[PDB]
């Protein structure tokens, strides 16, 4: 297919960008204005040196280098009612509701599909017009159930069979013998020798853009996010004549701007007065989440796979600024500079950039998600400088069919580390970023390489794991040394962002049940010999190896959201009342973004903990014995001792004889620990945590 | 909590030990290994004891505990290397809510008597099924060459 | 405290028809979604009206309507 994208202010950067990476045929960028430097803060694709240049001509050979097959075109000129015709969807970003309408109409009166994507600050929204009638076909997006079965015959209403999915009734089914669907009872032949259903395709009609303006249909999981959509669209209609009328856009944080905004609307007058204080620059994260979505429905007005969405979305995320008992940034703070940075200091300030400046960042996992996180954290800035920087940790290495999930990978990058390449390519999108390279997994067999110092340097941890185990022993190392944890997991189409603030939400819940089904052992008697029962028989040989291909429009729409929570993390405590986890399932237009759950606490006979607390119990000059251990927490806390064990080996015991227990009561605990486990103890190692139980819990943390 | 709960239930279990276990021990550096020595009552399996093996997971509520044997028992349920097959540890049976103690007592049903339903050793399975008497007669001299020295 | 019955829809696309009482707990629901669906119940979790639900709250305290919608979420790896 042939796609036209007018206008690459970095939204329309990260569209192309999926649409290449998703294999469309043919692309035409269309963009005359000249670069800026306050145009490099979102924009990837462009740099320091590409300045005063078309941003269609600069970003050409770079997006044209990302594939290499599908042949990215520049257009030069104008779009007149002669190149509309020629291209199967047309997308536009950032217009001046002027070309918006113009090219709506003159769409809609050819019948090809158009779409609007606009992020104005932290707020974005989306358009869609698929023309009169769209007829999609296979709104599932998941394989059609089956069924098996033994024999049939015949009856006027008809008889039908089930060897042991609910089929309901009235649908359409195959198989009479490979024939046409016949709707059902089964819809002349008495005889008896699998069944598959089959989709009906829908039809759906669209509205023009200048009668969709009139009275809009927007997509809302409940009806209090109704409302808030409606002032959001009277917020950007109010913009948009503040910026036709005056002739100029708004100035950041302006509070002779924002007056004219409210009275020009006029609701919520809050809402709408602190997005036009906010919409002066272009965030990573947001263009990277409305972009993932929009050429979700672009790729789905192509194959007519899933639904395509209503008239309008719109996203807003207007929790990352400072509370309402904070200082709000102020205009000399949010002035530009001449910095690759100004698009965010129009909205944030000097103040943040400084504190973004500093922090020290791990990353676990060079992959699909792994790649974006590293893009979102070179175009903000986590590090880039000498009192900062960033680790990435990876242990696979690089196959031929990475290169079709390659965001930052090259043909000639295969047979070496992720790792490598990954910091290689982070440190092109800009030298003053340091990233540090490690090919160690970081499982409980390595855990001597991140020790006590290694943790002491690291603000904040970022996982992107394809497995449950790896997930939940990262989750324990970062509870262990109480840091913020950034967990993201797509699968398909769905996707979920998570963050984990000690002291604040809870600790991350690993399904065990999920974790013990993987690396299980052959399975002896199950189905090894007698037995064949289901289509799983391929375990006798040795979802042979459960691959799962991701999509490039949920990876970008999940560092996104990542992005978007560090944009608060790294503001120091909030009152948990300002995060959110977010859930997502593009083909079906769901998205929700809710705050997570307090900690949920625990009562022992007088002990009330959480996930985040821990028993911290100090040592003597030379050392403290056992018995002085035990009466010092019989002393300071009322809980008793039964069994206090270290791992997998055992100290005490609440039974076992009296001279089995003297013989261990007037010993020092490293020595005990040296005696039971011949291996040395850990030099590096500062503290030691011991699990007890009571008379009939949180570890404790033995302070050598 | 897998190295917690295995200690607890070792407790309980040596509290009130089955009449059917004897010398039920650990090895006090990994509480995740147990040991034990059980005489079954029916004949010719009345002569000789067999030790085994408790051997436990690293995560022992999501998963079965693997009993390998260690003595050169004939029976037709049980492997020559040592293995053996229980419904109650399977996949589509096992469940977190289970204690050992039932593993145990199912294992001891098992061993009174062989089921001749899922067989993992099918050279003894016929011959139990067609001739009874000579393996009856086989299994005694097979426990007198190879078993334990006394209960 | 009469019966109701309500739409629980999975990830497949299908919406199965469930009666339950609005005096229960949100643990008796997902144990029923789970014989019905045979997934664990630690393998997903129950969203409605956007916010999540708590497994120990009775049903009440959310304000369910007849014939009203409930997404399950699961929990996802891979990436
Ligand atoms: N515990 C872990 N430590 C280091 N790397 C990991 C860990 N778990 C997963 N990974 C890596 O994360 C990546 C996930 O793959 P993908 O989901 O395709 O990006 C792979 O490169 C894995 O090797």
């Amino acid at each position: 297919a042939r796609v036209l994208v007018s206008g690459l202010q970095g939204l329309g950067a990260e569209v192309a960008k999926n649409l290449v990476l998703m294999g469309v045929g043919s692309l035409t960028l269309h963009d005359p204005h000249p670069t800026c430097w306050s145009d490099l803060a979102a924009q990837f694709l462009l740099s320091e040196q590409d300045l005063e240049r078309s941003r269609a001509e600069a970003s050409q050979e770079l997006l044209a280098q990302l594939n290499r097959a599908v042949q990215v075109v520049v257009h030069t000129g104008d779009i007149t009612e002669d190149l509309l015709l020629d291209f199967q969807v047309v997308v536009l970003t950032a217009a001046k509701l002027e070309e918006q309408l113009k090219v709506g109409t003159l769409c809609h009166k050819h019948g090809v599909c158009f779409l609007a994507a606009d992020t104005r600050g932290l707020v974005g929204q989306l358009f869609c017009d698929f023309g009169e009638d769209f007829t999609v076909q296979d709104p599932t997006e998941a394989e059609p159930l089956t069924a098996a079965i033994q024999h049939i015959s015949q009856g006027s209403p008809g008889i039908l069979t089930l060897r042991k999915h609910y089929f309901r009734d009235g649908d359409l089914v195959t198989f009479l013998n490979d024939c046409d669907p016949r709707s059902i009872e089964i819809g002349t032949f008495s005889r008896y020798l699998a069944i598959t259903e089959v989709k009906r395709p829908k039809t759906v009609r669209h509205k023009s853009l200048d009668t969709a303006l009139l009275q809009p249909h927007v997509v809302a999981q409940s009806s209090q996010e109704v409302h808030h959509a409606h002032c959001l669209h009277q917020a950007f209609c109010a913009l948009h004549k503040f910026q036709h009328l005056h002739g100029r856009p708004p100035q950041p944080w302006d509070p002779v701007d924002a007056e004219t905004v409210v009275g020009l609307a006029r609701l919520d007058e809050a809402l709408v007065r602190t997005v036009a204080l906010s919409s002066a620059g272009v965030l990573s994260p947001m263009v990277a989440m409305l972009g993932a979505v929009a050429a979700q429905e672009v790729l789905k007005a192509i194959s007519r796979k899933f639904m395509p969405l209503d008239q309008w979305l719109y996203f807003d995320a207007l929790d990352c600024l400072p509370e309402d008992g904070e200082l709000l940034p102020s205009p000399e703070d949010c002035a530009l500079r001449g910095s690759r940075y100004d698009g965010q200091i129009a909205v944030f300030g000097a103040g943040f950039q400084e504190k973004l400046r500093r922090q020290h960042y791990l990353l676990v996992g060079a992959g699909a998600i792994g790649c974006e996180l590293l893009k979102v954290f070179a175009l903000v800035g986590l590090g880039a400088g000498n009192s900062g920087g960033l680790t990435v940790v990876d242990m696979d290495h690089i196959e031929r069919s990475n290169l079709s999930r390659q965001f930052l990978f090259r043909s000639q990058d295969v047979g070496r580390p992720k790792a490598e390449v990954a910091a290689a390519a982070a440190r092109g999108l800009n030298p003053d970023l340091q990233v540090i390279p490690l090919t160690y997994p970081l499982d409980p067999t390595t855990e001597h390489i991140y020790g006590d110092n290694f943790f002491s340097r690291v603000d904040g941890v970022a996982a992107a794991l394809d497995s449950f185990q790896a997930r939940r022993y990262v989750a324990a190392r970062c509870t262990h040394y109480l840091k913020p944890l950034l967990e993201a997991g797509t699968s398909g189409t769905w996707g979920s962002a998570t963050v984990f603030m000690p002291h604040v939400t809870e600790a991350y819940r690993a399904p065990a049940s999920a974790a013990a089904s993987e690396d299980a052992p052959y399975p002896v008697c199950t189905v090894r010999y007698f037995p064949s029962t289901a289509e799983h028989t391929l375990q006798w040989a040795r979802i042979v190896g459960q691959i799962i291909p991701a999509i490039a429009t949920t990876t970008a729409a999940v560092a996104g959201l990542l992005g978007l929570e560090l944009y608060k993390v790294v503001s120091g405590p909030r009152p948990r009342s300002a995060f959110r986890h977010s859930y997502l399932h593009l083909a079906e237009n769901y998205l929700i973004r809710y705050m997570p759950f307090a900690p949920a606490i625990q009562t022992f006979h007088h002990l009330k903990w959480t996930s985040w607390d821990r028993l911290k119990v100090p040592a003597g000059q030379p050392e403290r014995t056992l018995e002085s251990l035990l009466a010092h927490l019989q002393e300071q806390h009322g809980l008793r001792v039964r069994i206090l064990l270290h791992g997998s080996a055992l100290l005490y015991a609440a039974g076992w004889s009296p001279e089995k227990q003297a013989q261990h009561l007037p010993l020092r605990v490293t020595e005990l620990v040296q005696q039971l486990t011949g291996q040395a103890p850990a030099p590096g190692q500062r503290v030691l945590v011991l699990e007890l139980s009571c008379e009939g819990f949180p570890p404790l943390h033995y302070e050598l | 909590m897998a190295s917690m709960r295995v200690v607890k239930e070792l407790e309980d279990l040596q509290k009130k030990p089955p009449p059917y276990l004897r010398n039920l021990s650990s090895d006090d550096a990994n509480v995740l290994v147990w040991h034990a020595l059980l005489l079954p009552d029916q004949p010719p399996y009345h002569l000789k004891a067999f030790n085994l093996r408790i051997s436990f997971p690293p995560e022992y509520p999501f998963k079965p505990p693997m009993i390998k044997f260690t003595t050169k028992i004939y029976h037709p349920n049980v492997d020559e290397n040592g293995q053996i097959c229980l419904p109650i540890i399977s996949s589509e049976n096992w469940k977190p809510s289970t204690k050992t103690s039932q593993v145990l007592e199912a294992l001891n049903v098992l061993v009174n008597r062989p089921n001749i339903r899922e067989p993992l050793r099918m050279d003894l399975a016929d011959l139990l099924t067609q001739n009874p008497e000579l393996f009856r007669k086989n299994a005694e001299e097979f426990t007198l060459r190879f078993g334990v020295d006394r209960p | 405290d009469e019966p109701l019955s309500i739409l629980v829809r999975n990830n497949k696309g299908r919406s199965s028809t469930y009666e339950v009482r609005l005096t229960q707990t949100v643990a008796h629901l997902k144990q029923q979604v789970s014989g019905l669906e045979g997934v664990q119940d630690d393998l997903f979790w129950l969203t409605f009206e956007g916010k999540p639900l708590e497994d120990q709250l009775p049903l009440g305290e959310y304000g369910l309507k007849p014939l009203s919608t409930v997404f399950m979420n699961l929990r996802l790896r891979g990436g």
